[PDB]
């Protein structure tokens, strides 16, 4: 199944991709009310072939949406029995790489930060460890 | 036809209408004020609550009359009542009262 | 127009009025004081404001008469239900010959509540959350009268006021004591209270039935609620506690301090006691508590004909 | 004081909404695990997080489901603007889709800005005008336009002249 | 006791024919649970307290509750029958309602003329009814209490699911 893991199914465009303009597009009021609209009736047009399952109603197994942050998991039961789960994420991407490109090597540090937002300094050590070794610095032992 | 059990009849009818009344008009007010912008053990259990009910009952006029009915009445009684849990330990023991298997 | 029959009549009706409307005011204070153990009464009359001047909105795929009749059936089954309640000599509402048996038709009404707001409310997982709720309140609602029954063959009448004076000279919680543990059981169970709160907490196929209901309709289940613990402790207190009998306080001060007790004590049970699952609830309820029952009445009618010379 | 589109019990009426306010929090992001009812039951939405294109819809959603009056905070920097989150996938503030109420900067504000919020909020509804029933009277809400927070308190911040050296704890 | 036996009377009539010609089920079984409501007013304006105190417990208190159950079970949303809508057609009803009305007037005429000094409403109590209960009445009570068993084992035999 390979579909988009980060950005909604109706997406155009590679994030990533270096010709991607990094920063926010002009919001639209008619597009969040047509994604409003696929949230409608979502679990009425819901395929289980769009999410990698199979099966889908033996009369017997049951399609659920559910909700350390909010994210939605598409559950098959057989009764209370779990067949086949698929976790949907990307609820909360923030762009944070593409946000790397897009920060000088220094005011990249909140960015850090902010990645696994329980962690504090613990994220900040990698990152400025990576680009000590691009600096070609040594820290001393304090 | 005594004074304190019509006096009672017009305190209990008071209380039923003012009680209904209250409700009624609490949401009458929350109504008008303010602006403007399955599976089947659930029928196997209601059955047998159904059916243990009634013979709930039966205990139920036993049980103001103990005294007036005797030994023999506690002897019958106690028949119902071992036929009753006969049948509560059979619902018991063939999975119908076991909700997950 | 002066006679005192009608002095009379109308002194009783006074005194009706006067025990329902401290019932309601109570059950609003109970509400109050679960609220903050876990001025006040400005809290709850800034509360019942904004209630009050909240929009009602009942939704559009939803049945109107029913999902407005489900908090009326919450509120009014049990409060009318404390009717049967004598809480002093001379301050009962009604003197019932069927009495208990009043209670147990308020009850059997009252899981039309439940049932009404699972079925009014336009969701399929409210529905089943209303399915286990009924379930659960019918599962113990099947030993709620035979706990009573107990107490019932021990007085000999259906009448409170002849249970009370039957208590004169020892509470029925001493002799009655597996029949006030099954009716304490049943009574919170009856209510939706805790340990027995969500049902619909064990599976995410489920959802709460007090959801979609908002403003003075959510008001009314929570009031509703909170009246069900008030006449739930009253009944138990002139079932099994002598009511309003004591020894040197005045009749209704007794009867007022044991209320009081026993609503404290389902407030450190909600707190204190933790949550079961629903397939132990169930079980618990029809393979412990209605045997218990049925043994306990036929052991307390061999020890009434057994002391009958 | 200048307004946007018999009187006792109107205050009375704004006295009860001001001390009994039910929020609904929403998670979102950090600001959430900072700042720690049914959205029918609930008068205040709590926003508090990245508005992520994937999710603008939930937030609207929950939104439109809570009823009149409803009442909004926006805390941090995401939920009042994007914050530092300029990117593809990110809504730049709460007030692009839904109005706002109260503003609370920070990334993550602290607790105590939330519950100031609270406070600034409550004079809020206090001195606001809405309609006392859907037949009787004009149909229409009044918000106060208040003095602003900085320039009410301009006088004692320009007034601070030495403050600790951050050389200790 | 006469003016409410006349009002409950009145009351239950109306509340079971709208229950007869209603399509949604949840308002037909409200309406039945008025007219429980109702008959057990007759019942208390009669005397006949148990009768009254049982109407509500067990008929309009357990029985109405497994019919609510079943229905919300099914999930009846208009399967092609509230959508016919063939009873308030007059070629489906007024057949039955002709041969129902004749027997009505047969059956009040057998109920005429039968000699009657009235109902005195003297309450017959809960005490009484358990005393012929336990007394004369001994094998009606065990044999009923066979009769629920049988209805327990058929209703588990037939209504399980597997
Ligand atoms: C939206 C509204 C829906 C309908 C709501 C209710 C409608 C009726 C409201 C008005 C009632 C008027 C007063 C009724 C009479 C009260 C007095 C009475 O019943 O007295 C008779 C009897 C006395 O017995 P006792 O004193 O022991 O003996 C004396 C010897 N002759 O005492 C008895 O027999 C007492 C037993 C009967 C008590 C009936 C109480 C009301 C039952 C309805 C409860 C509704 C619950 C919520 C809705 C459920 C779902 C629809
Ligand atoms: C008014 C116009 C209609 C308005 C809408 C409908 C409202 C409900 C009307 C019916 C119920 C109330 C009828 C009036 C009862 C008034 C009390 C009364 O008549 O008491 C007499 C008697 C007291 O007992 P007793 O001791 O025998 O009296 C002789 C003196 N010793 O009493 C008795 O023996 C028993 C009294 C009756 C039993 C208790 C009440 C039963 C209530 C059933 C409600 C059914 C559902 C109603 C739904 C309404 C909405 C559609
Ligand atoms: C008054 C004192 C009596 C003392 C002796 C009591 C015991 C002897 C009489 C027993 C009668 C039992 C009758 C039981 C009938 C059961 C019928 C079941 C049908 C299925
Ligand atoms: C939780 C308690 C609910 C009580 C409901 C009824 C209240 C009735 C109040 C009656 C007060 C007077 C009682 C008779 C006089 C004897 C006591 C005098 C001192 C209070
Ligand atoms: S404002 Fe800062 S702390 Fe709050 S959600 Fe955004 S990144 Fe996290």
């Amino acid at each position: 199944n390979l579909r988009r893991i980060m950005m909604p199914q109706t997406w155009k465009g590679h994030p990533l991709r270096k010709d991607y303009p990094a920063r926010a597009t002009e919001f639209s009021p008619f597009e969040l009310t047509k994604a409003k609209q696929d949230l409608e009736m979502e679990a009425l047009t819901f395929k289980p072939e769009e999410w990698g399952m199979k099966r889908g109603t033996n009369e017997d197994f049951m399609f659920l949406n559910l909700g350390h942050g909010a994210f939605r998991i598409v559950l098959q039961l057989d009764g209370e029995e779990i067949v086949d789960c698929v976790p949907d994420i990307g609820y909360h991407h923030r762009g944070a790489e593409k946000m790397g490109e897009r920060q000088s090597w220094h005011s990249y540090i909140p960015y850090t930060d902010r990645i696994e937002y329980l962690g504090g300094c613990v994220n900040e050590m990698p990152y400025v460890l990576a680009v000590e070794k691009l600096a070609g610095i040594t820290v001393p032992d304090r | 036809t005594s004074t304190e059990v019509i006096a009672h009849h017009w305190a209990f009818a008071i209380f039923l209408i003012v009680a209904i009344g209250l409700c009624c008009l609490m949401l009458v007010g929350g109504w008008f004020l303010g602006g403007r912008a399955l599976s089947a053990k659930f029928y196997l259990v209601a059955m047998f609550f159904v059916i243990f009910d009634v013979e709930a009952l039966y205990l139920f006029a036993w049980s103001t009359s103990i005294r007036e009915s005797g030994w023999v009445g506690f002897v019958e009684a106690a028949i119902f009542i071992f036929v009753l849990l006969a049948g509560l330990v059979y619902l018991v023991r063939i999975g119908a009262l076991d909700w997950t298997p | 127009w002066i006679s005192p029959e009608l002095i009379e009549i109308l002194l009783t009706i006074l005194k009706a009025v006067v025990i329902l409307l401290v019932v309601v005011t109570c059950g609003a204070f109970m509400s109050f004081g679960e609220r903050r153990l876990l001025g006040g009464s400005l809290q709850l009359v800034a509360d019942m404001i904004k209630m009050f001047f909240k929009e009602d909105w009942i939704p559009k795929f939803s049945d109107r008469v029913i999902f407005t009749l489900a908090p009326m059936i919450a509120f009014t089954s049990l409060l009318l239900a404390f009717a049967i309640v004598p809480v002093s000599p001379g301050w009962v509402v009604a003197d019932l010959n069927i009495g208990i048996l009043f209670f147990l038709m308020m009850a059997g009404l009252a899981v039309y509540a439940v049932l009404f707001a699972g079925w009014s409310s336009n969701n399929k997982y409210s529905l089943l959350g209303a399915m286990r709720a009924s379930a659960q309140t019918l599962s113990y609602e099947v030993f709620l009268g035979l706990s009573l029954m107990g107490v019932v063959a021990q007085a000999g009448s259906f009448n409170m006021t002849d249970i009370v004076n039957s208590q004169a000279h020892v509470w029925n919680v001493i002799p009655q004591f597996f029949g006030f543990i099954t009716f304490a059981i049943a009574g919170v169970a009856v209510c939706h209270r805790h340990p027995f709160d969500q049902p619909e907490a064990e599976q995410e196929l489920a959802d709460g039935y007090h959801i979609e209901y908002s403003g003075m309709k959510f008001g009314l289940f929570f009031v509703g609620e909170y009246i069900g613990i008030v006449t739930i402790s009253a009944l138990m207190v002139t079932l099994f506690f002598g009511g309003w009998q004591g020894p040197l306080l005045p009749p209704f001060i007794w009867f007022a301090l044991k209320t009081a007790f026993f609503m404290m004590m389902f407030i450190l049970i909600r707190a204190s006691l933790p949550r079961p699952r629903y397939d132990q609830v169930m079980s618990f309820g029809w393979k412990i508590c209605l045997p218990l029952t049925l043994i306990n009445l036929l052991v307390t009618a061999a020890v009434i004909l057994w002391q009958a010379q | 004081m200048d307004y946007t589109l018999m009187g006792k019990l109107n205050d009375m009426v704004n006295w009860g909404r001001k001390n009994s306010i039910w929020p609904y929090n929403f998670g979102l992001s950090c600001c959430y695990v900072e700042m720690v009812a049914s959205p029918r039951q609930a008068d205040l939405m709590v926003v508090a997080g990245t508005c992520f294109t994937k999710m603008a819809p939930v937030i609207q959603r929950l939104y439109d489901q809570m009823l009149e009056p409803k009442w909004v905070i926006s805390m941090g920097a995401c939920a009042n603007s994007g914050g530092m989150y300029d990117i593809y996938s990110v809504v730049q503030g709460v007030d692009k889709f839904i109005p706002v109420d109260v503003y609370i900067p920070g990334c993550p504000p602290r607790p105590e800005a939330y519950m100031q919020a609270l406070m600034l909020l409550q004079e809020s509804i206090g001195k606001e005008r809405r309609p006392l029933s859907w037949v009787v009277g004009d149909q229409g809400v009044y918000r106060a336009n208040m003095q602003s927070e900085r320039e009410r308190k301009r006088g004692e911040r320009i007034a601070v002249t030495n403050l600790r050296t951050p050389d200790e704890i | 006791m006469e003016f409410a036996f006349y009002i409950c009377g009145l009351i239950a009539i109306l509340a079971t024919l709208r229950v007869i010609t209603h399509t949604n089920p949840v308002h037909a079984l409200l309406y039945l649970i008025i007219s429980l409501l109702a008959i057990s007013g007759v019942f208390f304006s009669l005397g006949a307290y148990f009768a009254g105190a049982l109407e509500i417990i067990v008929y309009a208190g357990a029985i109405m509750v497994l019919f609510v159950f079943v229905v919300m079970m099914l999930n009846l949303g208009g399967s092609e029958i509230e959508q016919e809508r063939q009873w308030l057609k007059p070629q489906v009803w007024i057949g039955p309602a002709i041969l129902s009305a004749i027997m009505l007037v047969v059956i009040v005429y057998a109920i005429l003329g039968v000699n009657d000094q009235g109902i005195d409403g003297t309450p017959i109590s809960a005490k009484a009814v358990g005393i012929t209960l336990f007394g004369p009445y001994v094998l009606a009570v065990e044999l009923a209490s066979m009769l629920l068993l049988a209805g327990l084992v058929v209703a588990f035999h037939v209504g399980r699911e597997e």
